[PDB]
RNA sequence: CCCACCCAUACCCCGCCCUCAGGGUAGAAACGAUGCCCUGAGGAGUAGGCGGCCGUGGAGGUCAGUGACGAAGCCUAGGGCG
RNA sequence: GGGACCGAGGACCGCGCUCUGCAAGGAUGCUGGCGUAAUGGUCACCAGCGACCCGUCUUGAAACACGGACCAAGGAGUCAAGGUUUUGCGCGAGUGUUUGGGUGUAAAACCCGCACGCGUAAGGUGAGAGCUUCGGCGCAUCAUCGACC
RNA sequence: GAGACCGAUAGCGCACAAGUAGAGUGAUCGAAAGAUGAAAAGCACUUUGAAAAGAGGGUUAAAUAGCACGUGAAAUUGUUGAAAGGGAAGCGCUUGUGACCAGACUUGCGCCCGGCGGAUCAUCCGGUGUUCUCACCGGUGCACUCCGCCGGGCUCAGGCCAG
């Protein structure tokens, strides 16, 4: 059972990838590449009113 | 083949078998020929010899590179800055011993000659003077070279 | 078209398998060829009479390679996908439909390769 | 900025969602890849000028990416469907390709696909007869 | 070295602008850039702004350092004069120190572009040791 | 199932024996013995083994058998009398002629097409032995399956010419 | 003593594979630039060192993948690629 | 004059010549038969030539010795802690959220208070990469003379 | 309640009437062993056999699933087919014979005629789109211009082996 199951990551370095995750989902051809069907919507950062 | 033969075998740039070059005659060189003997055969070249081993078999050493002679350019290119700048000027300074035919000489690549047509005498492995094909033939060699050619 | 795109002449260096040595005697030694390690085998020491082993020297020519007799290139397609997307190399792969793929969906496949002009290395198996 | 077509390359060189690979070459299901090859000229979703072809009932749809229009999928290609002559399509082609600046080095693969369309709709000939061989002709 | 040991498609981006320049360009400079791009974090040691400060300190004013290299702040410095730095990475106080002073943060891209053959460029590197 | 599959069953008359207590080499060669032959002589052949008028040979299995002028027959000096396996292959044999007489074939005229003797799973048994060892004693039967079926260009334009000249003349 | 002849993986010429070395390739009609083009040289290998590929079980993503019109396994004096 | 083996490359570029062209930086032209098992390939056998039975162990090497009836499946440098070298990544005189606490779509993910671990609180002579307004500036580091604790 | 675990030589020794059968005076030691089929619909009846079973017949999608039951490898064996064999076989190179096979080709392109049959000849006008000069529709075109077919002719390129 002491086999090290977890893996310690820099908070630092998750907030990179996070970001870097933030700025790919805004990139249009990157949703494309990962196979998102994204050809009949507009604004791929797509904002929905809240009131909606 | 003992150290100082395989060091002066590096040294004449006869790496291979049947691996023939041009030496200017002098007392180091025939001093290292002659301890060199046992495993070359050597001789006076003519201009036939000269011309056939320049005109078939002449390579150049261009930036460390064998790069057959089929060039009056490439003649020129690398040894225009000592006056030789056509294959006849290549020619000339090695059968006439030139004030530049160290340079010639290491341009040119080793000649690397086929196995002689009518092959060595029966024992080749003794000198000439005992019936063999080693050493100092004078103006035989030219016989050698055109059966090696 | 149906003609492959002109190319050199098709030279294999060696056209026999290289067997895995013993494999002739024991029967749990599978024929695929294997290194020798030993320091006395003959097969590693390179003696004459024993079986060749394989070299980068007996590699095929890089403009020939992995070609059919024919001249194309084989690619495996599951579906009429594929097959359009061999679509604009008709004259330099061929389409070879896969092994799990239904009756139905073959006759789909040859139905639009022969519509592209995409040769069928297997055109005829469930007719 | 930080995004690029280079960027993109690099992000997706190694791996797409349009990747097929296999040992006799490695190709793309991307619509704006005129060749169907892995490669930056004919990555159509990475170069921000690309062009794509694909079959219409009776002609060829041509799709080109509009620079000015990347943030928005659903108005970033000009469609144009011809749909008259093969000479014409050629021409018109040719012209999306080569006459402004826009991928004159996929003119010419931009042409060849219009013209692989074009001969896949034409309509297509009788199989000949197999004939057998040997044993099994004489089975 | 052919290809960097990084993962960073961005160093990637310079590995290939500064390829092409040393390939295009008669510059030493550019040569020795590419080099020290192929090189590793630990031959990359840290460049301070005291060692820039003191590089500078000389009749050398007026001028792009170029670092490759990541710069770091030193709290030994009560002052930091206006300088025009070009490195690979910065830490936030000294991009805030050198703003502060007057200076310019450059990227090595943008160093291509004004720069491209290194003039009035101040070649730096850290201490090994 | 069967092993000669090529034969038509509405033509034919079979027999099967599976899991028999009886020597398998031992039946295979009196199987061997009465191969190809027809119905009336086989069974003439057995009632003959069995009552020791004629020996089977004993071709592959024939480990230090006694040599008998009844061999002579076969060309061979061992032969053996394995009564127990005739007695089997008389019981196959007389099935099948039953078979053969419910489908109506002609019982004068049927030949032993095939026929076949296979190992079966071993049987076990235990004995004692010196030396502190238990001796097996495996049984080795064997199945037997048998069939009785009624006996009963591109030539060169040289070429073409040549055979139209030495057709005209 | 003399002449001709026989042949090694050796030597000479040519083709092909791979490795290494030296060059070229962006106001991009432009590229699996980890690519392609040119030139030259080299090739035994134990311990050991480095690299790239092949295969198995399971997990995330993807191919809007295959499949009772037959997945997988298994057999094959039937083929193709390496 | 006779014979053999080979034809790599694939618009033009070049060196040349005997220049309306050419044997000059690598083969074209003409023709015939067949267009199918004909070439080609895979198996089995014959034929000529070649050819010690594998592994381990010892020794300078052999020989000896040891294991091997056959097949299927299983089968042997793994995990943890503590050190240390190199490579990649983040922050950088700082760095480390996950002891614990606060959320949570609930063993995930996200956020954080006070501690704590480890680390941190001056030259001359000559070279020298790289710049230069070509007058010279001079990274890292080195040899010597230095300065201070 | 779960798992980036194992999947019947694995996982607890035990997925089964397993701490069972069995061994030991006893303390104790301690296995092997899962799968028909959707549903038994688990073969009525006839015939041979002393019987076990066999052969017809029947159920089933399947008996190439018959409770020796999913799929069913190798070792080993039988039968048939082909072949080899004067004191080993097996293996490498190269033919030859016999048997058995994968490819390749079935014509494609372009010009000269005639017959046609139709719909998207050039230019111009309006709208739309766009790379702001390129297109797309709708009208115009009225068929010495376009687009497909047929009956012919010619060119070039096309497979194998060769001179």
């Amino acid at each position: 059972i002491w086999r090290k199951w977890h893996v310690k990551i820099n908070q630092g370095q998750k907030r990179f990838a996070t970001a870097s995750a933030l700025a790919a989902s805004a990139v249009a051809p990157l949703l494309m590449a990962r196979g998102h069907q994204v050809s009949t919507v507009p604004e791929v950062p797509l904002v929905v009113d809240s009131a909606a | 083949i003992p150290p100082k033969p395989r060091k002066i075998l590096q040294l004449l740039r006869l790496r291979q078998i049947n691996n023939g070059v041009f030496v200017k005659v002098t007392k180091a060189t025939a001093e290292m020929i002659k301890i060199v003997e046992p495993w070359v055969a050597y001789g006076y070249p003519n201009l036939k010899s000269v011309r056939e081993l320049i005109y078939k078999r002449g390579y150049g050493k261009v930036n460390g590179q064998r790069i057959p002679l089929t060039d009056n350019a490439i003649i020129e290119e690398n040894l225009g800055k000592y006056g030789i700048i056509c294959i006849e000027d290549l020619i000339h300074e090695i059968f006439t011993v030139g004030p530049n035919f160290k340079q010639a000489a290491n341009f040119l690549w080793p000649f690397k000659l086929s196995n002689p047509n009518g092959g060595f005498r029966p024992r080749k492995f003794k000198h000439f003077i005992e019936g063999g094909d080693l050493g100092n033939r004078e103006e035989h060699i030219n016989a050698l070279i055109r059966a090696m050619n | 078209m149906v003609a492959a795109k002109k190319h050199v002449p098709i030279v294999k260096k060696r056209t026999k398998r290289f067997m895995r040595h013993q494999s002739d005697r024991f029967k749990c030694l599978d024929s695929a060829w294997r290194k020798p390690k030993g320091i006395d085998n003959r097969v590693r020491r390179r003696f004459k009479g024993n079986l060749a082993m394989p070299s980068i020297g007996y590699g095929s020519n890089k403009k020939t390679k992995h070609m059919m007799p024919s001249g194309h290139k084989a690619f495996l397609v599951h579906n009429v996908k594929d097959v359009e997307l061999l679509l604009m190399h008709n004259r330099t792969y061929a389409a070879e439909i896969a092994h799990n793929v239904s009756s139905r969906k073959r006759i789909d496949i040859i139905t639009r390769a022969k519509q592209l002009g995409v040769k069928v290395t297997n055109a005829k198996a469930k007719v | 900025s930080n995004v690029s077509a280079d960027l993109i390359w690099e992000v997706s060189r190694n791996y797409n969602s349009f990747l097929v690979k296999q040992r006799t070459g490695t190709f793309s299901r991307d619509a704006l890849n005129l060749t169907n090859q892995h490669s930056r000229k004919h990555a159509g979703f990475v170069n921000d000028k690309a062009l794509g072809i694909v079959p219409a009932e009776k002609g060829v749809k041509v799709i080109a990416k509009k620079v000015k229009a990347a943030n928005k999928p659903a108005s970033s290609l000009y469609t144009v469907t011809y749909k008259s002559t093969a000479r014409k399509a050629y021409k018109a082609i040719a012209s999306q390709a080569a006459k402004h600046g826009y991928r004159a080095d996929l003119r010419q693969a931009a042409v060849a696909r219009a013209s692989a369309i074009l001969r896949s709709q034409r309509p297509v000939k009788p199989e000949p007869p197999k004939k057998l061989r040997g044993a099994a002709a004489r089975r | 070295r052919k290809a960097p040991k990084s993962d960073n498609v961005y160093l990637k981006l310079l590995v290939k602008l500064y390829r092409f320049l040393a390939r295009r360009t008669e510059a030493p400079f550019n040569k020795v850039v590419l080099r020290r791009l192929f090189m590793s974090r630990i031959n990359r040691p840290p460049v301070s702004l005291s060692r820039i400060a003191r590089n500078l300190k000389n009749g050398n004013e007026k001028k792009t350092v170029v670092v490759v290299a990541t710069v770091t702040d030193d709290n030994r410095l009560l002052q930091v004069p206006k300088m025009e730095v070009a490195a690979l990475r910065f830490t936030a106080k000294a991009r805030a120190r050198i703003e502060a002073a007057g200076g310019r943060t450059l990227t090595l891209d943008q160093l291509a572009l004004e720069k491209p053959t290194g003039a009035n460029t101040l070649l730096l590197r850290g201490p090994k040791n | 199932r069967y092993a000669a599959t090529e034969i038509a069953p509405t033509k034919s008359a079979r027999a099967r024996g599976s899991y028999l207590r009886v020597s398998f080499k031992n039946t295979r060669e009196t199987a061997q013995a009465i191969n190809g032959w027809k119905l009336q002589r086989a069974l003439t052949f057995l009632q003959n083994v069995i009552d020791k008028k004629e020996a089977v040979p004993m071709r592959r299995y024939a480990g230090s058998t006694g040599r008998t002028a009844q061999g002579k027959q076969w060309g061979v000096s061992r032969a053996r009398w394995p009564v127990k396996s005739a007695q089997f292959l008389i019981g196959l044999l007389k099935n099948a002629e039953a078979n053969a007489d419910a489908k109506g074939l002609d019982t004068g005229n049927l030949i032993i097409k095939h026929i076949q003797v296979n190992q079966a799973p071993k049987q076990r048994r235990r004995t004692y032995r010196a030396h502190g060892r238990i001796n097996p004693y495996m049984s080795n039967p064997c199945h037997i399956e048998l069939i009785l079926t009624e006996a009963e260009s591109h030539l060169s334009s040289r070429q073409r010419g040549v055979r139209i000249r030495r057709a005209l003349t």
